[PDB]
């Protein structure tokens, strides 16, 4: 996983 | 009156009050519209709004102090106001896309941070975090002209063109050639001589990128990704010439996610470091390590850009946006969570006169004026 993008925590 | 478009990543509500968590074409922000803005800027899932009067507003996650509200915990949904800034006329507020601090610049050249204190990024001396702006004391007899930040330092240059960098010193991106953390402002002393009028700053293992007004352009920090733009992959602690750029007329320069991005005058965009999810724009995701040129922009005259950690955004000189990179969250504003390739023309905005771009980390604005 690239650590740059984030997560949808909805 | 200036109309604000926002899309992409809105979980913590970083986008001002809309409903849906990926955004996936720009939307009127009746919001930011309201608020007469000069500048929007945009941290991890952050959004803030320098306004004509002089104001700031924040909205998106409060998490580690970074919108600078006096909290550290929760989201805000609507823009607030930096209530501690409201005796002075901000003219700029820079935050690195995947940021958790930022800064402040007044009219009248003052700095002030807060958000996340480690590895003195803030400036205070001290690895504290700060909920709410503090005025930078190193700097309060210089005259700042302007300001960046990245993931885990920042920077500011004055009138007379120095440049001062402070924060994490891991992989020399503060360009004083050894590696050591600076929890103060500290001149880059290896630039005296050349008048810098612009400085960019990257995330993680970063790079940083100033402008003179020769427009040379100059690199250091992390060398991963060919992100310094010199080829290969080795970082340094010391300023050096991108050569590639020389004569080019750049006049803008950004930093993403392990990327590189520079405008010129004449509105040619060069990319260059890490590939993968397409942030470059060159087509396919592998790493470029010197700058090249976005082709599918030749012959759209670009008047200004920004950068996400993934995304980028382009504005013509007729107002049209385009958009590459990554779209897990809609921020490409294709309609879909497709990844742009190449640069895309953004849905949704026809008949607004697109004048500037912000991006955050997953989250993309458009505004006119």
């Amino acid at each position: 996983d690239d650590d740059d993008k984030d997560q949808d925590e909805s | 009156r200036t109309k604000v478009f926002v899309w992409g990543l809105n979980d913590k509500d970083q986008l001002g009050g809309l409903k849906g968590s990926k955004i996936k074409v720009p939307s009127f922000s009746e919001t930011l519209s309201a608020l007469n803005v000069v500048q929007v800027a945009g941290g991890s899932k952050s959004l803030f709004a320098v306004t004509v009067e002089g104001k700031v507003y924040a909205c998106g996650e409060a998490t580690n102090g970074r919108l600078g509200l006096g909290i550290s915990s929760g989201t805000v949904p609507i823009p607030r106001q930096i209530t501690a800034l409201s005796s002075y006329v901000v003219k700029k507020v820079a935050v690195h896309s995947g940021g958790r601090h930022a800064t402040a610049l007044t009219v009248d050249g003052k700095v002030f941070s807060w958000g996340e204190g480690d590895d003195g990024k803030l400036g205070h001396f001290s690895r504290m975090n700060c909920d709410k702006p503090r005025l930078i004391e190193a700097l309060k007899t210089k005259r700042i002209r302007d300001i960046a930040c990245g993931s885990s330092h920042s920077a500011a240059l004055t009138s007379s063109g120095e440049l001062y960098t402070w924060g994490l010193g891991e992989y020399g991106r503060l360009g004083h050639g050894d590696n050591t953390t600076q929890l103060k402002p500290k001149m880059v002393k290896v630039l005296l001589g050349h008048r810098v009028i612009q400085v960019a700053c990257g995330s993680r293992d970063a790079q940083t990128l100033a402008l003179t007004d020769e427009g040379l352009v100059f690199s250091w920090g992390d060398g991963d990704f060919g992100k310094l733009g010199r080829g290969g992959s080795e970082g340094c602690n010391i300023p050096q010439n991108i050569e590639r750029l020389n004569g080019q007329g750049v006049c803008q320069i950004e930093c993403g996610a392990q990327f590189s991005l520079a405008l010129t005058k004449s509105g040619v965009v060069w990319t260059w470091g890490k590939g993968d999810y397409f942030r470059l724009g060159h087509g396919s995701d592998v790493h470029v390590r010197k700058p090249q040129v976005v082709e599918g922009l030749r012959g759209k005259k670009i008047v200004h850009v920004a950068v996400g950690a993934l995304h980028c955004l382009a504005v013509t000189d007729s107002g049209q946006v385009y958009a590459w990179g990554d779209n897990d969250h809609g921020q490409q504003g294709n309609g879909t969570t497709t990844v742009n390739r190449k640069p895309t023309l953004v849905q949704g905005l026809e008949g607004q006169k697109i004048t500037r771009v912000a991006c955050g980390s997953s989250h993309s604005v458009a505004w006119t004026t």
